[PDB]
């Protein structure tokens, strides 16, 4: 029955503020140290902040100190994280976890919340810029579909070019909040990639050399 | 309301090892605690929690103050703290109590 | 600032024992905890205080801490043990919780496959748009863990790198992309740029030369 349930996550622009909550249940909240841990997409775990069992001491990681504020309510069994002056690098899933304290030592994180997503971005609907991909010196060519939002785009090559293979790689989500992807065709004839981005009502047709 | 900040922790530990522990285990039908819902962060804090769980009634268990281990506990605190002086739901409570004592008994550095 | 170092990847055959190490300065002096994170889920504690197990954890999992090395041992590796594993300590000198980089445990469902790498230089077109992007395309590798590094001539490049998380493709092997953003000036002011893709300790490197484009 021991649980931590989080909320408050969402999408904000850089410089804006956000307030996360964490609700404990099934254990005596006021006897445990409470922490915030975050994980950027595809990255590792990064400790953010801690508040002592009695709310007496508050300690932060340097990457957030002076911008984030951790608080707790032992009568409501609630933990909070007030996030001010958000930057792109704060984009992450934010977990809360409980940990016993002993004197000055913090012990293992035995209970974790389910996590809440926080996105710091100014990204808005935008069609892609398409550039050709050709080697410097079998071989392959393609087109680079750069800086679009939101997903998805569809890339289709002309019927003639598609005889020896084709690979459209998953997109990279950049810190700016924009996407980019690459699509390549195998070659030992014309090569034309048709890019369609419905969310922006953008179509682009480029021939590669 | 009583803070156990000024208690004689070493003496209370000695009392636990010599007496209180045995009465807890016997009450626990000869078992020792290993799922924690209560914790403590220092020796003064542990005794606060031990105080509450041992003597105060909670919604789920009557007061354990009549029990042997509880009377031994009252004795230890009366002496070493200046100014101080079976249901499934109760077994769960006393098991948390063994956990708190274990933390309280932890080695000094 | 204390540092824990793990291998980015460890692979094991089904039924075999997996060993994930965690390195740190005088790590035997600290209590090391281990966490398991399956894709899309919150981390789960599997080992605490070097060698102790929670109730909800199989006896297959076991930990040890000695010298400058902690180790998480998983006996008789099962497919369900596939996850990312993080070691963690509380550093008293710096008063910080420190996580390791994380180790992806892979229970092999197919033979190991080295990545094939393709490196594209900036096109003549985007250079005229006052931008420059090097594109490193990585495919056909298994297990699905890779480390991508960039070099300008012989020195590394940290800024302007954007790399995807490896994704399973239709051929059941993984693919990945890394983008290096440069100014046209930077691109032309070097003899070469390189994409270093490390997989299972082995590296595949591709080079491009601005003067050859």
């Amino acid at each position: 029955q021991m649980q931590l349930v989080e909320s408050g996550g969402g999408v904000v622009q850089p410089g804006r503020s956000l307030r996360l909550s964490c609700a404990a249940s099934g254990f005596t909240f006021r006897t445990y140290g409470m922490h915030w841990v975050r994980q950027a997409p595809g990255k590792g775990l990064e400790w953010v902040a801690v508040i002592w069992y009695d709310g007496s001491n508050k300690h932060y990681a340097d990457s957030v100190k002076g911008r984030f504020t951790i608080t707790r309510d032992n009568s409501k069994n609630t933990l909070n994280l007030q996030m001010n002056s958000l930057r792109a690098e704060d984009t992450a899933v934010y977990y809360c976890a409980r940990a016993p304290q002993w004197e000055l030592v913090h012990e293992a994180f035995d209970i974790w919340g389910q996590g809440t997503m926080v996105t710091v971005s100014s990204a808005s609907t935008k069609g892609p810029s398409v550039f050709p991909l050709a080697p410097c010196s079998t071989a392959a060519l393609g087109c680079l579909v750069k800086d679009y939002f939101p997903e998805p785009v569809t890339v289709s090559w002309n019927s003639g070019a598609l005889t020896s293979g084709v690979h459209t790689f998953p997109a990279v989500l950049q810190s700016s909040g924009l996407y980019s992807l690459s699509s390549v065709v195998t070659v030992p004839q014309t090569y034309t990639c048709n890019v369609d981005h419905k969310p922006s009502n953008t179509k682009v047709d480029k021939t590669v050399e | 309301m009583y803070d156990f900040t000024n208690c004689d922790f070493e003496k209370i530990k000695a009392a636990y090892l010599s007496t209180i522990s045995k009465d807890l285990i016997t009450y626990m039908s000869g078992t020792k605690s290993t799922n924690n819902t209560v914790s403590c962060s220092n020796r003064p804090h542990c005794l606060t929690e031990i105080q509450s769980l041992t003597f105060n009634p909670t919604a789920g268990c009557a007061s354990l103050a009549k029990e042997m281990f509880a009377m031994k506990t009252k004795a230890a605190l009366a002496i070493w703290c200046p100014g101080y002086s079976t249901t499934n739901k109760c077994l769960e409570q006393v098991s948390q109590l063994q956990g708190l004592w274990r933390r309280f008994n932890r080695p000094l550095l | 600032s204390y540092v824990l170092t793990q291998p980015p990847s460890v692979s094991v055959a089904p039924g075999q024992t997996a060993r994930i190490t965690c390195g740190g300065n005088n790590l035997g002096s600290k209590s090391v905890h281990w966490y398991q994170q399956k894709p899309g889920q919150a981390p789960v504690l599997v080992v605490y205080d070097d060698s102790d197990r929670p109730s909800w954890i199989p006896e297959r999992f076991s930990g040890s801490n000695s010298g400058n090395t902690a180790t998480l041992t998983i006996s008789r590796g099962e497919a369900g043990d596939e996850a990312d594993y993080y070691c963690q300590v509380w550093d008293s000198s710096s008063d910080h919780v420190v996580f390791g980089g994380g180790t992806k445990l892979t229970v092999l469902g197919q033979p190991k496959a080295a990545p094939s790498v393709t490196l594209f230089p900036p096109s003549s077109e985007e250079l005229q748009a006052n931008k420059a992007t090097l594109v490193c395309l990585i495919s056909d590798f298994y297990p699905g863990a890779v480390t991508v590094a960039w070099k300008a001539d012989s020195s590394p490049v940290k800024a302007g790198v954007e790399t995807t998380t490896p994704s399973k493709q239709s051929n059941n092997k993984y693919a990945a992309s890394s983008y290096l953003s440069l100014t046209p000036e930077q691109w032309k002011s070097h003899r070469s740029y390189s994409c270093q893709v490390t997989h299972e300790g082995s590296t595949v490197e591709k080079t491009v030369a601005p003067t050859e484009c």
